[PDB]
């Protein structure tokens, strides 16, 4: 690695070498940046509805959004330091930001302080036994907001309720509004209340002077599915400026090669983004972003050749760069 | 009388002007 | 809603010819003066379409099956086809697809709709403000995901006289849980059923949809003053794809000029 003559000695596996030239080596422009190039992140997905809202609903009466055929903008929810609790399984929500998934689901309810353990899988008590539970194989991650000046009401805030008791274990991601009467023993309740027959629905004691486990918690469940069917949410990204002139790498939506972004003469149909040679090689890409196409040339290679006389003279080399330009070899 | 891949093509040593010169 | 209408005649399948039309685009690369090959699914040379015709008493709608393909070719003037629901068992206990549209927009929209014993696309509200728009193929709709809003289009509604001026094709394939349409809109001198020459479809629509697909059925627009509704004339062709293997010719701008069957 120090003379182009010594060169020629460790290929030719000789101390001595004669007169006539030879081939050592092959030279390679080296890439220098990486473009990447993506389409624009529009028809965004309508995440304010079910994280900002106003309206709201019980433990029991949830409402249920569908999200799908949108993008999935995960960035500003990570970073949003706006709310109480942030914590899930496994998956960790800082590289779920790249992905896609199938279904989305959003939720919509307030619980007590106290009750916060409530939700999660494998938990038994009030609200996970009587009102709503969730299966064990839930991936998704949840959210909660404290409401102590949004949902708060002087006086106490009884339009809204939460079941103190059921007949059995529900089934998981169960929406129940109606109003059964809990049976203990073998005295039927009829309806009404009588011996071993309580009242599940307790009214709400919403007040501003509410202790820890009394204040209103916006507490939002966010659940994650992934179907046999083809993914249509996902997430967004990032791409850099266009570089003119210059070897370098190629991050498109559906291609990835080296070499340079010249001006293209050709006319290309509105039903088609790139084109091809005889022999399936690419030629001309179009940039998602603006309606030009970019034609794809590949940066210079060749072998090198070294043209000396015998040892037993001189010393002296020449170095042959066959086929490629001398504005590009220093 | 009518590349990519790491495909070249060298030329000749005697061009066409010196063998007609021949 | 589960009558049948005044107006339901059936006609024998009667059968012609078509010469060279039925090839498209198969990928979105660009080309330039080559001979390129493929093998997917096209319409087969010189085969047959199963002609059908319905007046302003035949209401000319049966039921065919969607094995692999059918292509379209929707010749009409006043405009009394409107669209097109696909569907496997035309019921509410699977989901089924539906398109339809309003001189403002195509809408489509797959639900489990309950459809009639014979559906069609009833129009009323013939009183003030018509516009041509249209004012029930279905009577519910519930547990579904998927509904798309594309680029509108153009609509006449007024009777044309002469011989057919325009072409309207359509062709539709169901891989991958993909939903491709390809359409191209021609001006014709057309003294026959269909016309001669050579053109190639564009693709427009792409739906992600993953259903399966086994039969199909064809919406017409019907004016009244599940029965009582006049009917209007219809002119279609329905043909089947099948995998052959076809040549491909580009020029120098990028278009296909030609295509040999082998």
């Amino acid at each position: 690695a120090l003379d182009p003559l010594s060169e020629t000695k460790c290929t030719l596996k000789s101390f001595t070498v004669e007169k006539g030239i030879y081939q050592t080596s092959n030279f390679r422009v080296q890439p220098t940046e990486s473009i990447v190039r993506f389409p624009n992140i529009t028809n965004l997905c309508p995440f304010g509805e079910v994280f900002n809202a106003t309206r709201f609903a019980s433990v029991y009466a949830w409402n249920r959004k569908r999200i799908s055929n949108c993008v999935a903008d995960y960035s500003v929810l990570y970073n949003s330091a706006s709310f109480s609790t942030f914590k899930c399984y496994g998956v960790s929500p800082t590289k779920l930001n790249d992905l896609c998934f199938t279904n989305v689901y959003a939720d919509s309810f307030v619980i007590r302080g106290d009750e916060v353990r409530q939700i999660a899988p494998g938990q038994t008590g009030k609200i996970a036994d009587y009102n709503y539970k969730l299966p064990d194989d839930f991936t998704g991650c949840v959210i909660a907001w404290n409401s102590n000046n949004l949902d708060s009401k002087v006086g106490g805030n009884y339009n809204y309720r939460y079941r103190l008791f059921r007949k059995s274990n529900l089934k998981p991601f169960e929406r129940d509004i109606s109003t059964e009467i809990y049976q203990a023993g073998s005295k039927p309740c009829n309806g009404v209340e009588g011996f071993n027959c309580y009242f599940p629905l307790q009214s709400y004691g919403f007040q501003p002077t509410n202790g820890v486990g009394y204040q209103p918690y916006r507490v939002v469940v966010l659940s994650f599915e992934l179907l046999h069917a083809p993914a249509t949410v996902c997430g967004p990204k990032k791409s850099t400026n266009l570089v003119k002139n210059k070897c370098v790498n190629f991050n498109f939506n559906g291609l990835t090669g080296t070499g340079v972004l010249t001006e293209s003469n050709k006319k290309f149909l509105p039903f088609q983004q790139f084109g091809r040679d005889i022999a399936d090689t690419t030629d001309a890409v179009r940039d998602p972003q603006t309606l030009e196409i970019l034609d794809i040339t590949p940066c210079s290679f060749g072998g090198v050749s070294v043209i000396t006389p015998g040892t037993n003279t001189s010393n002296q080399v020449a170095v042959l760069y066959q086929g490629v330009n001398c504005t590009e070899v220093p | 009388v009518t590349k990519f891949n790491g495909l070249t093509v060298l030329p000749p040593l005697l061009t066409d002007e010196m063998i007609a010169q021949y | 809603q589960c009558v049948n209408l005044r107006t339901r005649t059936q006609l024998p399948p009667a059968y012609t010819n078509s010469f060279t039309r039925g090839v498209y685009y198969p990928d979105k690369v660009f080309r330039s003066s080559v001979l390129h090959s493929t093998q997917d699914l096209f319409l087969p040379f010189f085969s047959n379409v199963t002609w059908f015709h319905a007046i302003h008493k035949r209401f000319d709608n049966p039921v065919l099956p969607f094995n692999d393909g059918v292509y379209f070719a929707s010749t009409e003037k006043s405009n009394i086809i409107r669209g097109w629901i696909f569907g496997t068992t035309l019921d509410s206990k699977t989901q089924s697809l539906l398109i339809v549209n309003n001189a403002t927009n195509v809408v489509i929209k797959v639900c489990e709709f309950q459809f009639c014993n014979d559906p069609f696309l009833g129009v009323y509200y013939h009183k003030n403000n018509k516009s041509w728009m249209e004012s029930g193929v279905y009577s519910s709709a519930n547990n579904c995901t998927f509904e798309y809003v594309s680029q509108p289009f153009l609509m006449d509604l007024e009777g044309k006289q002469g011989n057919f001026k325009n072409l309207r094709e359509f062709v539709f394939k169901n891989i991958d849980g993909y939903f491709k349409i390809y359409s191209k809109h021609t001006p014709i001198n057309l003294v026959r059923d269909l016309p001669q020459g050579f053109s190639a479809l564009e693709p427009l629509v792409d739906l992600p949809i993953g259903i399966n697909i086994t039969r199909f059925q064809t919406l017409l627009a019907l004016h009244r003053s599940s029965s009582g509704w006049t009917a209007g004339a219809a002119a279609y062709y329905v043909g089947y794809l099948q995998p052959r293997t076809f040549l491909l010719k580009y020029n120098e701008n990028g278009t296909i000029t030609d295509a040999v069957d082998c």
